[PDB]
């Protein structure tokens, strides 16, 4: 019968490793590389776009950061196609919780949830794991700010400054090496895009390859506000920390 | 048992020049029992506004409904929902419950802001959109509050000038029913300001 | 190489077993042929009876899928017959959902759909049949739409299938050349059966009787065919001129 | 009474009580009905067509609720096109059990007295009567409908095998005439249907003929 | 519904995919238990290749099953939340039950009941 | 019963969906189509390669309407797209209409046909859809807009691009002529020149599909007495409209 | 290659070698016949003798459908068996809803599309039989042969089984020497007569004759078997053409 | 019937439950505890009808009990109530309904505010400065506009209870065995054992 | 060989390896004997035992009060097998008040036992059956194979060395087939048959099982010392 074609997706080696989750971080890996630094008044999302080309749409365009609510964000690395999945659930849980309890759902717990499900896909239902690694960037009221990551193993890790996708290995150790953590916010933006520009495989780093985004508690008094920004923005803010 | 009359309350809706209003009693009760004095019936998403009268958990069953709809709405839009999309979105939701229905009467109020244009729209309980350049009209004193309306209302009225109005309206339907009344809220809404008044009221 | 056992992909883009459909088609070394007339749409196709033993009768590959539309299928037949009875439900159905009689190309696109869908999933097998659906369409007029196991599905001025399908293809495409238009410009059916018959012979090159011939006719209103004696008093029309 | 045929009906539901007949003859069937639908005492249509095409040669009357025995008599010819399609032209006995089939299986939801009629060149004219039970009887020549109890005494008397069509003709003009003058609920126009080897032919009747017979 | 046993015996009488499973734990950062006169104490390792990490959010290894039992585990970190989680729901439901909290012997044969499930269970790992 | 409830598409040792690849593949040898964004519309263009010379190509419908404002055209499997378009006019009504009361937007559209081209990446007993769309639109709040669809289920917005046989020649092309002041009429008349490029045998309004998203058209609406329906600003170029654009070439 | 180890799979030829090799399963069967005539129809079938402990007239191969078809077959018994209680399932709808007995053409169809659809899957096995049935309805006589692909057509004579060629050749020569029709009482004859020169190419054990019939004067238009003084009748004739 | 009363005051919310559990013309216990803590600083009071009440408290019981311990975290008295609320709006459209009310008492440690929450089985929530369900309100809500005020300690908060109580006791046709008074601030839940 | 993974696939040549597989484990089954006459059905059975600490397997199983059968192969498919008999035998008894006819047990048995055969996912059942009864026919004795194929018989037997007793009940078949009204004889008849098919083991007291069905004789057991006297 059918037998015959299974792949069998879930499934130890001898080794005790799950072979489809491997081949899925082997994927993200060459992936656009996503940083997240954490500081002590807010967090910063940076992330390469994968080889633009001149006629890309650029301002109209949703490639690595995505709102999940007003509260938190997360920039992606892997199949985009893959994420949009992910989010869309993650988008409604958010609000189910909202519902529920008339209060903004916790990160952590949103992220848990969210690394449930791909932990389902590695343990049971015959089917290929999400090709997918995500950066939680969040704000509550328990914890303040929180940096996340989860992969296509549905295991999740709390940071201070992490990178995902391509050059993690030399993109970690720039960040071990300068990071500290009474950081402001206009530092940590300023380490996101110098840790990119020498981690980068391009020529040189530009406006137009790069997205980014902030979650200060710049608004007024005790309310945080969510900056996903706009092509100049970008190219203002490259030229301000000299790299253009 | 009769579910749109256990819990008491109104709502009524106005428009005026380069403005609309919308306005809500704040009694909650249990038949004759008056049980709370500060509930308040009018929600709002962004710029568009929602008043909802009839059966009290319904009231607040729907509120986070349509705060549910418009948050992942404007995360997948990337914009406000408005107010003629959000009465379609009240419609759909209530038709779907057609047989076994939500008990309420709600009511949309808000500015176009692309157009500019001031908008209102009212439902029955299974999602019967009733569209009017004047005036809409909800609750257990929706009668008086025709009545008060259709003698009041004079189309093209200043916020201040239909301040007036709505709340002569609201006030003495209120005032003709047992079951409404024990305070009431005002919204005044323009283009890019929105002042939001108590009335003094009589208590009993 | 399982690539080449189910309906997935190929390193170079290819359905295999899609491919393999398309060679079953011929596996009853079968020549059909369809034209237009004016009022009219005329199929006709080859009927080969090698066994002494068989009913001719029975022997067929022309159906009457509803009053309007007729169909004939190039390949097996099993394969032609769970075709022929899909196609006559879903019309049946279509006229009972949406009031009116189901059109020639709506079918061969509803048909084209489940070709496709067969390409996609795993578990079901493309069927190895290439089914010319016609008739006389209350909008369109005389209509010819022809569906292949890929799914691919278009209208046609006229057309041919089978293993000669080349040469009956091309002595058309001559005579459209010739004749500056796109139909047979004459008045009955029968005459319109004739011109198939005659471009039949010519492109093959044999000589046909009674019984080895099988011809379908749709007319305004009602899909018809012929029996023997119908086709034998076309042959002898031919014949005298 | 008529009421337990009425008192079946969902309320405020258009209904179809009628005159209805269909008789046997010599060269095949005729079917007649009459053309009047009502909302209680108000006439909501006064020119109803009751006679129905399941298919080329087989008809049927209907009576009882306009909407089931529409939705029926479209399932009907739904099933006997897809019977065409497959194994060829149907006989009458053949409709009439995909009649009884919907009708009896779904007897307590329905309000359906339908008569099936139709030409065979085999078996010539037949005629099936499925009342609301579900139940099938054939006949020479059937009645039914509210106004159908008021000509049971007539059509008795006067009811003949191999009639021609001209009599077959004026003894169901005669029969519905005074049906329709004696019941509230049928009226209008006299309808018929004439089923034969020559083909199908539709004939009319109007008040101002018949009422004066 | 995926409907595959995964897990089967081999000629020598193994079942590979629950040795392959131990592989994995064998992986994992150690955990120890030590148990005294009038306490427990549960020990876990933490590998130190992870810096720039925020100790304050990151999961933690040892997991309070009810206010009187904790679980520790080594092994795919991903997999030990499900298990977690049963076992804190099966937790309340005892309660609910019996009015009592669950024994440790208990709670231990219904997280183990749950794992063998796994290993005979078609479709799942 | 469909016993195959398992991922066709799955990951390999060097981290590629070999799947997806091989429908890019097939996405390759399919005829080339082009999109060109304009300030006040869009145009989006195709070649018809024709089966036989007495098969009736405008029966074949290589460009289809979605919406009334949204247009959709292809390259790849004939057969994939056109199931795509039906379930994509569908979703278009049940996931937004029905609801909204009005048409979605582009990148909505857009992204609900991504959804089910992604699951048929994933979702068990099913291969992917073996083509690449490129989607044309306007609505109200994000005026004029170009997506590509890919058979991994990834979009991306264009201010101009070509997909198929000679998509890279096309898109070098498509760099030396685009500006942000373009016209409408200069977008079609750039997209013909364009297209010309990849086309061997003959060139006109026959063998060529084109269609727009510009104005409103009250004419093609089909009634009258509603001041706020102005009509649909999708349009199929004709065979003659095309024809008069290529003697002033 | 490996392209014929699953069922619905094509090979580059455009065939399916799973059907084929059911073919080769009905092919090692005994031989079963069908003979049409003026009115109706005859079957007979080979029932080989394994031992004297076979209980003589009581393994009965050749099955009733409804009262008016008859079914025999050749290859896998059991297989056989599963496609006639098909058959009188949907024989049994047909008249359920349609009142009338099912035609045969309409019977061979439902039988035809249930043994095609085991050919569209990898989860299921074609059938390992050819059957041979038919009977009398309003339309008159017909004789139908049903093979493992779905494939079936209307027969004037029909064979299967280990000595088929033997059986089509004898059933030839019938078809040339009758032009204007067989009788029925003929026809049980004949069927006697041609299963036992089909036996010659199964002549290690010997057999046991089989025989049913349709005939609308001789049956009355029901399916009957054979017995008695008209089965040793025919068994005495067929006897005597043997030597 | 059943009386259940809530008090909120400066710096708790008491809550106040009858003792008697009636079936038909006999008072089976007068002893019972119409109460069930669902986390250290939230308590729900419960009445009406009978089976339904316990099944009800127990079961919203285990489920914040299970927050707890899976996020290591107390839930708001808020976001409790919004909890309780959204499961009796379920259950009021179910084949069979819970027709349980209940009060619920909580003291929010991040406002170090308290809050008194009354939901009825249709799932109407409102928040009050106090709240009782059944004929109780009849005669406690008068009273308490006329003498209750916002700045109360909770001994002047045990006092206006008591003449809650007294007064029921003397216009109330049922014996309801007096009351079960706890108190809820920011050490968390104790009883009052003479009342 | 490629074409015996599951019982879905055909050989080149036509073949079923996992039917055949199946009726494999039949032959490897301890021997079972079936025969009858006009009046009587007997089935005699060699039971077989672990070692010399353990008890015989029981071969021998009771379908209804006219009918039962001996089984060959796997034990717990005769199980199935048998408790499927049981319950047509009492559907035909509760709702037709009618006992269930030996000839349609066996077209029962036959479908039930093809459709294992035809389907991905299942298995053949890997037992051989000889059912015995008697009914409004007289008596009655059948052969089932997993395969799918019954068959009505004079006598037979199956399992190991089955052969030997195959041979001797056909020399015998004129004999036995007469003894009319005498279940001591017939029984005799089957025990002397089953008696070829043994090496170096004998017939002893709590190896041998009989068991018979007949006229006015209900389906009964025979086992331990109520054998003795046919040793
Ligand atoms: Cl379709
Ligand atoms: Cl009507
Ligand atoms: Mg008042
Ligand atoms: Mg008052
Ligand atoms: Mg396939
Ligand atoms: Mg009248």
């Amino acid at each position: 019968g059918s037998r015959r074609y299974d792949s069998r997706t879930t499934i130890f080696s001898p080794e005790g490793r799950l072979y489809q989750v491997e081949y899925a971080l082997e994927s993200i890996s060459h992936a656009g590389t996503a940083i997240g630094i954490m500081a002590s008044d807010g967090i910063v999302l940076a992330a390469e776009r994968k080889v633009t080309s001149t006629l890309l749409e650029q301002d109209t365009s949703t490639e690595k950061l995505y709102k999940l609510n007003d509260k938190i964000a997360v920039a992606v690395a892997g199949l985009t196609a893959d994420a949009e999945i992910l989010i869309n659930t993650a988008r409604i849980h958010a609000q189910n919780y909202l519902k529920t309890y008339n209060e903004d759902i916790p990160v952590e717990i949103l992220v848990r949830r969210l690394s449930d499900i791909k932990q389902g896909y590695t343990q049971h239902g015959g089917l290929r794991p999400f090709g997918v690694s995500f950066i939680y960037a969040g704000y509550d009221d328990r914890y303040g700010y929180q940096l996340y990551t989860s992969n296509p193993s549905g295991n999740y890790t709390g940071w201070k400054a992490i990178s995902v996708g391509a050059n993690t290995s030399a993109a970690q150790t720039l960040l071990q090496m300068d990071y500290k953590d009474d950081m402001k916010v206009d530092d940590a933006i300023e380490l996101a895009l110098k840790t990119l520009s020498k981690t980068t495989d391009s020529s040189a780093l530009t406006y137009d390859r790069l997205e980014f985004a902030t979650i200060r508690k710049g608004a007024n008094d005790g309310e945080v506000y969510q900056k996903i920004f706009k092509p100049q923005e970008i190219k203002d803010i490259l030229v301000k920390t000299g790299i253009t | 048992s009769d579910p749109s009359s256990i819990n008491g309350g109104i709502v009524v809706a106005m428009t005026g020049k380069d403005c609309v209003a919308i306005a809500c009693d704040l009694r909650l009760g249990s038949q004759s029992l008056g049980v709370s004095n500060k509930f308040e019936k009018i929600f709002h998403y962004g710029h568009v506004f929602l008043g909802i009268t009839g059966l009290a958990t319904d009231v607040t069953t729907l509120n986070e409904m349509f705060r549910y709809k418009t948050n992942l709405y404007k995360l997948k839009e990337e914009r406000a929902i408005e107010p003629e999309t959000f009465t379609q979105l009240v419609s759909s939701s209530l038709y779907e419950r057609r047989f076994g229905p939500y008990f309420v009467g709600p009511v949309v109020a808000g500015i176009n802001s692309k157009s500019g244009k001031p908008f209102i729209a009212g439902f029955d309980l299974i999602g019967c959109i009733d569209e009017a350049k004047d005036f809409i009209v909800s609750g257990t004193a929706s009668d008086q509050l025709f009545g008060m309306c259709e003698s009041l209302y004079e189309p093209n009225l200043e916020p201040e000038d239909l301040f007036e109005t709505i709340s002569q309206a609201l006030l003495n339907a209120a005032d003709r029913d047992a079951l409404s009344g024990w305070g009431a809220v005002v919204y005044i809404i323009k283009k890019d300001e929105v002042v939001k008044r108590y009335l003094k009221m009589r208590q009993d | 190489g399982y690539d080449r056992h189910i309906t997935i992909f190929s390193p170079e883009g290819r359905l295999y077993q899609v491919e393999y459909a398309f060679k079953a088609t011929n596996q009853t070394n079968i020549n059909s042929l369809a034209v237009r007339g004016k009022d009219c749409t005329v199929v006709i196709s080859q009927k080969k009876v090698p066994d002494k033993l068989l009913d001719p009768t029975t022997v067929s590959y022309i159906f009457c899928i509803s009053r309007t539309i007729g169909m004939v299928v190039n390949g097996p037949i099993p394969d032609a017959r769970n075709a022929a009875l899909r196609a006559k439900a879903e019309a049946a159905e279509f006229r009972y959902k949406y009031g009116y009689d189901m059109p020639c190309d709506v079918l061969a696109k509803r048909m084209a759909n489940l070709s496709q869908i067969y390409t996609q999933r795993a578990y079901m097998r493309p069927l190895g049949v290439i089914l010319t659906f016609v008739s006389v369409d209350e909008e369109l007029g005389p209509s010819i739409y022809k569906t292949d196991p890929a799914g691919y599905y278009v209208g046609y001025k006229a057309t041919a299938t089978g293993p000669k399908q080349q040469e009956i293809t091309t002595n058309l495409e001559n005579h459209f050349k010739k004749s500056k238009i796109d139909h047979i410009n004459e008045e009955s059916w029968e005459k319109v059966v004739e011109f198939a018959i005659t471009h039949m012979i010519d492109a093959l090159g044999t000589e046909f009787s009674k019984n080895d011939l099988e011809v379908g006719v749709a007319t305004k209103d009602k899909f018809f065919t012929l029996s023997a004696e119908n086709i034998e008093e076309r042959l002898v029309a031919i014949a005298e001129q | 009474g008529i009421q337990v045929d009425i008192n079946r009906l969902k309320k405020g539901e258009v209904s179809l009580g009628a005159s209805i007949m269909a008789v046997t003859f010599k060269d095949g069937v005729i079917l007649g009905a009459d053309s009047r639908t009502t909302t209680g005492a108000y006439i909501a249509n006064r020119v109803t067509d009751k006679l129905t095409r399941v298919h080329d040669k087989i008809w049927c009357c209907r009576s009882g609720s306009a909407a089931d025995t529409q939705a029926i008599a479209d399932i009907v010819q739904y099933h006997l096109e897809l019977y065409t399609s497959q194994y060829g032209t149907p006989s009458t006995e053949t409709a009439a059990s995909v009649f009884k089939e919907l009708c009896y299986e779904n007897k307590d939801n329905l309000t359906a007295g339908i008569i099936v009629a139709g030409y065979d060149d085999k078996n010539k004219g037949e005629v099936y009567t499925i009342p609301l039970g579900g139940s099938v009887h054939k006949l020479p020549y059937a009645i039914a409908g509210s106004g159908s109890t008021f000509i049971y005494g007539y059509c008795d008397k006067n009811f003949r095998e191999n009639m021609s069509k001209e009599e077959t003709v004026d003894f169901i003009k005669h029969s519905l005439s005074q049906a329709i003058k004696w019941d509230g609920s049928s009226g209008g126009v006299i309808r018929m249907v004439v089923l034969t080897a020559a083909g199908v032919e539709r004939l009319i009747f109007y008040p101002d003929e018949y009422e004066q017979l | 519904g995926y409907d595959r046993a995964l897990s089967i015996f081999s000629p020598d009488g193994h079942i590979f995919q629950v040795e392959y499973a131990l592989e994995a734990v064998k992986r994992g950062t150690c955990a120890v238990g030590v148990k005294g006169k009038n306490c427990v104490v549960l020990g876990c390792e933490r590998r130190s290749t992870l810096k720039l990490q925020d100790t304050r959010i990151t999961p933690s290894k040892v997991s309070k099953i009810d206010s009187h039992v904790v679980l520790s585990f080594s092994g795919l970190n991903a997999d030990s939340r499900i298990l977690i989680e049963k076992a804190r729901v099966e937790a309340q439901s005892h309660r609910l039950t019996l009015e009592d909290p669950v024994t440790v012997e208990y709670l231990t044969r219904y997280v183990a009941g749950v794992q063998q499930r796994y290993t005979q269970s078609g479709g799942v790992r | 019963t469909d016993r195959y409830s398992f991922s066709l598409t799955t990951f390999s040792p060097s981290g590629k969906l070999g799947q997806i690849d091989y429908a890019l593949t097939a996405v390759k040898q399919g005829v080339t189509s082009l999109g060109i964004k304009a300030t006040n519309g869009v145009v989006i263009a195709t070649e018809k390669k024709s089966s036989s010379p007495l098969a009736m190509s405008e029966t074949l419908s290589k460009v289809s309407l979605l919406t009334p404002d949204i247009g959709a055209v292809y390259s790849g499997m004939g057969p994939d797209y056109r199931v795509l378009v039906d379930k994509s006019r569908k979703v278009a009504h049940t996931s937004y209409k029905r609801i909204y009361g009005e048409y979605p937007p582009t990148k909505l559209l857009v992204s609900e046909v991504a959804k089910i081209m992604q699951e048929a990446t994933q979702s068990g007993g099913v291969r992917p859809f073996g083509v690449s769309l490129l989607i044309a639109g306007h609505d109200e709040f994000n005026g004029f807009s170009l997506y590509q669809v890919d058979p991994s289920g990834s979009y991306f917005p264009w201010k101009a691009t070509a997909i198929g046989k000679g998509s890279v020649a096309a898109k070098t092309f498509l760099e030396k002529r685009w500006n942000d002041e373009l016209e409408l009429e200069d977008a079609i008349h750039i997209a013909l020149l364009t297209l010309k490029e990849s086309v061997e045998g003959e060139f006109n309004g026959d063998t060529i599909e084109l269609a727009i998203i510009g104005d409103e058209n009250p004419d093609l609406l089909g009634y009258t007495g509603i001041p706020t329906d102005k009509g649909p600003r999708f349009r199929k170029l004709t065979s003659q409209e095309i024809n008069d654009r290529l003697e002033a070439l | 290659t490996g392209y014929d180890l699953s069922n619905s799979v094509f090979s580059p030829d455009g065939r399916n070698f799973q059907v084929e090799y059911a073919v080769k399963a009905v092919e090692n069967g005994t031989t079963s016949i069908g003979i049409k005539c003026n009115d109706g129809v005859v079957f007979a079938v080979e029932k080989l003798i394994t031992s004297k402990l076979l209980v003589p007239q009581k393994n009965v191969k050749i099955q009733v459908v409804d009262r008016h078809i008859g079914c025999v077959y050749s290859g896998l018994i059991p297989d056989g068996r599963h496609l006639v209680n098909r058959g009188r399932e949907e024989a049994a709808s047909f008249k359920k809803l349609y009142k009338t007995p099912i035609p045969i053409p309409a019977f061979a169809d439902r039988l035809g599309q249930y043994v095609q659809a085991h050919t569209l899957y990898n989860s299921v096995r074609p059938f390992g039989v050819s059957t041979i049935f038919g009977g009398v309805d309003k339309n008159g006589a017909h004789l139908y042969m049903l093979e493992p692909s779905g494939s079936y057509w209307g027969y004037k004579g029909a064979a299967t089984g280990k000595g088929r060629q033997s059986a089509k050749a004898e059933l030839e020569k019938l078809v040339d020497h009758h032009p204007e029709g067989l009788s029925a009482r003929e026809a049980v004859k004949q069927a006697a007569k041609i299963i036992y020169l089909a036996h010659e190419d199964n002549k290690e054990k010997d057999f046991e004759l089989e025989i049913s019939w349709c005939s609308l004067s001789e049956t009355n238009g029901l399916h009957k078997f054979v017995k008695g003084d008209l089965l040793q009748e025919a068994i005495d004739f067929a006897q005597k053409e043997i030597n | 019937m059943d009386i259940i009363l809530g008090i909120r005051v400066q710096d708790s919310v008491i809550l106040a439950s009858s003792k008697a559990v009636t079936r038909g013309i006999s008072v089976l216990k007068d002893s019972d505890d119409k109460t069930r803590q669902l986390s250290p600083h939230t308590l729900m009071s419960f009445a009406g009808e009978a089976g339904d009440t316990v099944q009800f408290a127990e079961y919203i019981q285990a489920n914040i009990q299970l927050y707890s311990i899976r996020e290591d975290y107390e839930l708001s008295p808020q976001a409790v109530s919004s909890f309780v609320r959204q499961e009796l709006a379920k259950s009021i459209r179910s084949r069979r309904p819970y027709q349980v009310n209940v009060l619920i008492g909580g003291y929010d440690k991040k406002k170090n505010k308290p809050e008194l929450y009354q939901i009825d089985y249709l799932g109407t929530k409102v928040e009050l400065p106090y709240g009782a369900h059944g004929y109780s309100g009849f005669y406690t809500f008068s009273l308490l506009d006329h003498h209750y005020r916002p700045d109360m300690t909770t001994e002047e908060g045990l006092d206006l209870l008591k003449l809650c109580v007294q007064e029921l006791e003397k216009r109330m046709p049922m014996d309801f065995k007096g009351v079960i008074v706890k108190i809820v601030d920011k050490d968390g839940i104790r009883q009052v054992d003479d009342f | 060989n490629n074409y015996d993974g599951d019982t879905v696939t055909f050989s080149p040549t036509g073949r079923l390896f996992q039917v055949e597989y199946a009726l494999e484990a039949i032959k490897q089954g301890s021997v079972t004997v079936g025969l009858r006459s006009n009046t009587h059905a007997v089935l005699v059975a060699l039971k077989r035992n672990a070692d010399e600490l353990s008890s015989y397997q029981k071969k021998i199983i009771k379908c209804d009060e006219h009918m039962g059968l001996s089984l060959a192969g796997l034990a717990p498919d005769a199980r199935v097998l048998s408790n499927y008999l049981r319950q047509q035998c009492n559907y035909s008894s509760l709702v037709f008040n009618r006992k269930l006819a030996v000839e349609r047990a066996g077209h029962l048995l036959c479908d039930k036992a093809q459709k294992n055969t035809q389907s991905y996912g299942g298995r053949p059942y890997g037992v051989g059956l000889l059912i015995i009864g008697y009914d409004k026919s007289g008596a009655h004795l059948l052969e089932f194979q997993p395969s799918g194929n019954v068959t009505e018989l004079y006598g037979t037997a199956i399992g190991a060395r089955s052969q030997g007793a195959k041979t001797y009940l056909e020399r015998t078949l004129d004999t036995f087939i007469k003894i009319d009204g005498n279940p001591d004889e017939l029984i005799k008849a089957g025990v002397e048959a089953i008696s070829q098919s043994l090496r170096d083991e004998s017939l002893t007291v709590d190896n041998l099982s009989i068991a018979i069905v007949g006229k006015d004789t209900p389906f009964t057991i025979y086992d331990g010392e109520a054998v003795a006297k046919y040793i």
